[PDB]
């Protein structure tokens, strides 16, 4: 069966540079390979077939060459939309096979997050339960760190963060982090604060709340 | 409109089998193939099958051990997936996509997130996520809603009936005692919020449910 | 009768057409088979019929070979009434 290398696995674009992704097949395919677009949690998406014919819909930024067992798909000026995982497929032989895929990822300028602390819903305590939510918004890069307070003493237990990918939005990244506690545990306590430390500044940025 | 239709989600208890089914509208020709491909989360694309409905016959990957049986429903113009004997391996996205006999996908379904465990299923709580009395607003201002202890993946939320997508992050979900927790976040001009209803819709597939919660500003 | 041999002219475009479509069908899941799709399949039947066989294209499988095998007699067969019609009118 024909394997298809897509290497490198990541590619690093500055806004507005092109770009090009690769596709090498084990053997000679001819222009039998079509480039599909897969953005996060979103279904493939077909971009360029038969290694270069453009699909209606498809922005003229792309544009796909080679034959043989080279292949190459272009990006004319990347911008954030792009930002997605690419695949290339072939149907010279059977079975078709696909290539393991190359993700975009744009380098942007620095961006410092937008925090925002959030005291649990009355719904929630309704329940036993008690949930403060914490928003790191739109940060680049995205190597960032976030502490927690109770009072004014850092905690770590019933702390679970979630990341996301790139945006394909802004190229940005977003974090959230929640602080989980029993109905009991929360009313036990005054001021709860959220920190984050990320490259764009020497300070923390900080955002509190007090449950009275 | 859509072209191939697959539900959103199928919990299966290891070892048992679940059928998977995909509804195609738009032309259809006799040298239309259905394709099936599996994709595991954080994976690529893997090519399990095909079949021509118009025939009937159908291919599988021969790399793979074969999970899958494929079969065409003409009258109803719908394929099927039967997957048995599943296991935890077998847990990913499968997508089923249309081909005109001509090598490519022209088309594909939104996929169904198939889960091999023995947990039960539960619905979503969702919560209100509302700026605290002290908090200051500047010329926009993010609002959210927490979704916890739902099983199994997926949940799709969208705010305002999907009216409002700009300045919408919707956070990968963590799992924690087989329930998973997830947020999602909106930002919208200061001035337009409470005066303009925001309101974040919650659907979770593998319980049949989508609810909405409307964010209004703490008492 | 001249014209009416001319009629060997539909019968083929006929097997070259479930040909291509019966090729196709009986290739895929053929690994290495690379008569998989319509089009093509489509000029590998020419290709065959009028017995110029290239050599870019061709079966694998036995089915495969078996609807070569028609569509090559099918050409023969066809090809040669036109050419003994148009040998007759003229
Ligand atoms: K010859
Ligand atoms: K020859
Ligand atoms: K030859
Ligand atoms: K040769
Ligand atoms: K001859």
């Amino acid at each position: 069966d024909i394997l298809l290398t897509q290497s490198p696995a990541i590619l690093s674009v500055s806004p507005g540079e092109r770009v090009s992704f690769s596709c090498r097949a084990s053997q000679s395919i001819g222009t039998d390979i079509h480039w599909y677009q897969q953005r996060t949690n979103g279904s493939p998406r077909l971009l360029i077939k038969y290694a270069s014919e453009s699909i209606s819909g498809i922005p003229s930024r792309f544009s796909g060459s080679g034959s043989g067992t080279d292949f190459t798909l272009s990006i004319n000026s990347v911008e954030s939309e792009d930002i997605a995982n690419y695949y290339c497929q072939q149907s010279n032989r059977w079975p078709f096979t696909f290539g393991s895929g190359t993700k975009l990822e744009i380098k942007r300028a620095d961006a410092a997050p937008t925090v925002s602390i959030f005291p649990p819903s009355s719904e929630q305590l309704t329940s036993g339960g008690a949930s403060v939510v914490c928003f790191l918004n739109n940060f680049y890069p995205k190597d960032i760190n976030v502490k927690w307070k109770i009072d004014g003493s850092e905690r770590q237990n019933g702390v679970l963060n979630s990341w996301t990918d790139q945006d394909s939005k802004d190229s940005t990244y977003s974090m959230s982090s929640t602080l989980t506690l029993t109905k009991d545990e929360y009313e036990r306590h005054n001021s709860y604060t959220c920190e984050a430390t990320h490259k764009t500044s020497t300070s923390p940025i900080v955002k509190s709340f007090n449950r009275n | 409109q859509v072209q191939l239709q697959q539900p959103g989600a199928e919990l299966v208890k290891p070892g048992a089998s679940v059928k998977l089914s995909c509804k195609a509208s738009g032309y259809t020709f006799t040298s239309d193939w259905i394709h099936w491909v599996k994709q595991r989360p954080g994976h690529g694309l893997e090519w399990i099958g095909e079949i021509i409905p118009s025939y009937g016959r159908a291919n599988y990957n021969e790399k793979i051990q074969k999970k899958a049986t494929l079969t065409a429903d003409k009258s109803s113009s719908t394929a099927f997936m039967q997957l048995s004997s599943l296991t935890s391996e077998d847990s990913a996205v499968y997508y089923c996509a249309r081909e005109r006999g001509d090598g490519y996908f022209a088309v594909w379904g939104a996929g169904t997130t198939v889960t091999v465990s023995s947990a039960k299923t539960t619905p979503p709580s969702v919560y209100p996520l509302a700026p605290g009395s002290a908090a200051q607003t500047n010329s926009m201002v993010t609002l959210g809603c927490l979704v916890k202890g739902y099983f199994p993946e997926p949940v799709t939320v969208t705010w305002n009936s999907g009216s409002l997508s700009s300045g919408v992050h919707t956070f990968p979900a963590v799992l924690q005692s087989d329930l998973y927790t997830l947020s999602s976040s909106v930002t919208v001009p200061s001035s337009s919020w409470p005066s303009e209803t925001v309101t974040c819709n919650v659907a979770h597939p593998a319980s049949s449910t989508k609810v909405d919660k409307k964010i209004v500003p703490r008492d | 009768q001249w014209r009416a041999a001319g009629a060997a002219t539909v019968l083929l475009v006929i097997v070259l057409l479930a040909g291509s479509y019966l090729a196709v069908l009986a290739e895929r899941g053929a690994p290495g088979a690379q008569l998989i799709t319509y089009p093509r399949a489509l000029w590998w039947s020419v290709e065959t019929a009028t017995t110029v066989g290239y050599g870019d294209l061709y079966p694998v499988t036995l089915w495969g070979r078996c609807v070569a095998v028609v569509v090559m007699v099918a050409g023969i067969t066809s090809f040669g009434l036109v050419t003994a019609a148009l040998a007759t009118w003229f």
